[PDB]
């Protein structure tokens, strides 16, 4: 009697070590799978950039003074030019004339309308355009309003156009651009406000087509001056859903596929909307568009605030599928003493021009090969029920005649 | 006091303890309850089946 | 703004802000010269609170934003993490004007009433 107490000794620790597997599996874990894979081909992000000056000196008119004046600082709550001027004689001349409103009457006025009418102009700013040999022009950039203005998109791959690719390492087989930033069309400065800044350039990011841009938090900067190299590495992150993982795969609310920043464009128009009854004019939706005074009264400090200090308001899932962009930055100067008479005849511009407005940029990837890092479900069914079975057969000996013998028994 | 102060805490976002399920908990900045997953990290107890709950309870 | 006053009303209470919005004189942020209970004396200090604010700070209390926590106590509803005098001050006047809401009672037929009253 004593072995019958021993084969159920054997049988009660067994239905331990079982019920440990199979609690294991109800939490159904994960573990994540590095992995290198080469490729013959990769598809070419898309470029967004912003001149970092919102709004053309030379198309800023009376009426869009009148309405934005105090905005851009260009204007006090008196509707005066400053006597804090920090300008020169020619633009504050130019100013006070477009600042007498004695019997102007204002006409309508709305932030998008003037965002596209007085933003840089990719006609005048893209001086030169190459892809992979192939040359492109301002019809291959598509329009995306940010909080920057107005901006512009390479290979956005919308509207039907097939997404570009590379075939190669090195920076023949990606994209090179020649900009002129304008900096006599700078609005000048004469106070600080969320529209306008100290710096000249553009702002640049390299994102995958799935998403927005959201450039003032997350983009580069590129200088005027310089040519500058940005040698990518793609990198695919892959997340598991429930119950495994808690990553999003998409959304059923503004964009269509989900992304972080979908997902962060989709709160800061709520919490505007919400705060604020008015949307800004790079954001989506139905509500109506900030009026200039919303902007700076209600739209920008709390779009500051929910960004900068908020701590709930917006807490993103983690989506299913991120493509992330190692990227390493190097420059040139430009133009060289040698080639700015020639620059400066071709674009009929001063040397001190080119040497202040002019700039190269150069995005292509270092190597085809990207990098893939994934979460694996750690232990499926298949798992679950081969360890069972290899457990009795430790405990008892048992085996999947065993079992089969105790239906003929019983 | 109008809601539990439970309401104020913040669920564990991101955090494994088994499986993930829809879950709603109480965002303080909306003032409002919002769908998060919740993986079984018995935290506080700032987490609900269903929407309603969670805004029965805590919405106030 | 109202958006925020009303969020703050929402962080303490679960009256609806219609109620709040037509009722007596004040409510919410309108003017007259005699209020009609408690509840309307609230709105008063706090269109009250809203004139100073313009005038002296020269805050826009109803185009402006500011921000403020909800806490589990409405007593700790806090404006500290404000930025500016006036977002410090206007966020304050409707702090003020929430908590009033709290210790007056609400008459259902002093809401949306003739405009004779005031
Ligand atoms: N001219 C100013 N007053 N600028 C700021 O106040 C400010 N700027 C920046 Cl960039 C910031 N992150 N927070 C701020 N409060
Ligand atoms: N990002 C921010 N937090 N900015 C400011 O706080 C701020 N900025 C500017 Cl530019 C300004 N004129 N006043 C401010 N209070
Ligand atoms: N711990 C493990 N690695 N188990 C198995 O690989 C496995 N075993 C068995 Cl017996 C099976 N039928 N399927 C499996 N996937
Ligand atoms: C999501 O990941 C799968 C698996 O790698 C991939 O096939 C799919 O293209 C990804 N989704 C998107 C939108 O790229
Ligand atoms: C170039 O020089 C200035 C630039 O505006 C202009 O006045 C002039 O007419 C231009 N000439 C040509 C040939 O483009
Ligand atoms: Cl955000
Ligand atoms: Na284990
Ligand atoms: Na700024
Ligand atoms: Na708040």
């Amino acid at each position: 009697v004593v072995w019958a107490l021993c084969f159920m000794g054997s049988l009660a620790l067994l239905a331990l070590v079982c019920t440990n597997r199979i609690q294991y599996y109800f939490l159904y874990p994960h573990v994540t799978k590095l992995d290198e894979v080469a490729a013959t081909r990769l598809t070419f992000p898309a470029v967004t950039f912003c001149n970092l000056n919102e709004f053309r000196f030379s198309r800023v008119t009376k009426n869009d003074l009148y309405h934005a004046g105090e905005l851009l600082a260009l204007l006090n709550n008196r509707y005066e030019i400053p006597d804090t001027q920090t300008a020169d004689e020619k633009q504050l001349e130019i100013l006070q004339d477009k600042a007498n409103f004695r019997n102007f009457k204002p006409k309508p006025f709305n932030m998008l309308e003037f965002y596209d009418r007085a933003g840089h102009d990719i006609r005048e700013m893209l001086l030169s355009c190459f892809f992979r040999g192939e040359q492109c022009s301002p019809e291959d950039f598509k329009v995306v309003f940010t909080r920057y203005g107005k901006c512009y998109t390479f290979n956005a791959g919308q509207d039907g156009k097939p997404r570009l690719i590379t075939m190669k390492g090195g920076t023949g087989n990606g994209l090179e651009i020649m900009l002129d930033i304008q900096q006599d069309e700078y609005l000048p400065v004469w106070g600080e406000t969320d529209e306008t800044s100290f710096e000249a350039g553009i702002k640049v990011q390299i994102h995958s087509q799935d998403e927005p841009p959201l450039i003032d938090q997350l983009g580069f900067g590129v200088a005027p001056g310089f040519q500058t190299f940005v040698s990518c590495q793609e990198q695919r992150l892959i997340y598991l859903p429930p119950p495994w993982g808690d990553c999003k795969a998409t959304t059923g609310e503004f964009y269509d596929t989900y992304s972080i920043t979908a997902c962060r464009i989709d709160c800061e128009t709520r919490y505007l909307v919400e705060n604020c009854n008015c949307r800004m004019v790079h954001m989506p939706g139905d509500a109506p568009y900030c009026t200039p005074e919303q902007y700076k009264e209600c739209a920008d400090p709390a779009l500051d605030f929910l960004v900068e200090k908020d701590n709930e308001y917006c807490v993103c899932e983690m989506p299913c599928n991120v493509t992330r962009y190692g990227k390493e930055l190097s420059m040139v100067k430009i133009p060289s003493k040698a080639s700015a008479k020639y620059l400066a005849k071709k674009y009929n511009k001063s040397e001190q021009y080119i040497g202040e407005n002019i700039l190269v940029l150069d995005i292509f990837f270092e190597a085809l090969n990207y990098e893939t890092i994934e979460q694996k479900k750690a232990y499926e069914v298949a798992g679950l029920l081969g360890d069972i079975g290899g457990q009795m057969g430790l405990f008892i000996g048992a085996s999947i005649l065993t079992v089969l013998e105790l239906f003929d028994y019983a | 006091q109008i809601r539990p102060a439970f309401c104020y805490e913040d669920p564990p976002f991101f955090q494994k303890c088994g499986a993930f399920v829809d879950s709603y908990y109480f965002n303080r900045s909306r003032i409002t309850c919002v769908h998060f997953f919740y993986g079984q990290c018995d935290v506080n107890q700032n987490h609900f089946t269903t929407m309603s709950e969670c805004n029965r309870v805590c919405h106030g | 703004n109202l958006n925020q006053f009303r969020l703050m009303i929402k962080c303490t209470n679960d009256r609806v802000w219609a109620d709040f919005v037509d009722y007596g004189c004040y409510c919410v942020a309108r003017d007259s010269n005699t209020p009609v209970d408690d509840l309307d004396r609230c709105c008063q200090a706090q269109k009250q609170c809203y004139d100073e604010a313009v005038k002296v700070h020269g805050c826009k209390p109803l185009v402006m934003f500011y921000s403020f926590e909800c806490r589990y106590l409405a007593s700790d509803l806090d404006c500290s993490g404000n930025n500016t005098k006036c977002r410090n001050f206007v966020c304050n006047c409707d702090r003020t004007a929430t908590l009033c809401i709290l210790t007056a009672t609400y008459n259902r037929n002093n809401h949306k009433i003739d405009p004779s009253r005031c």
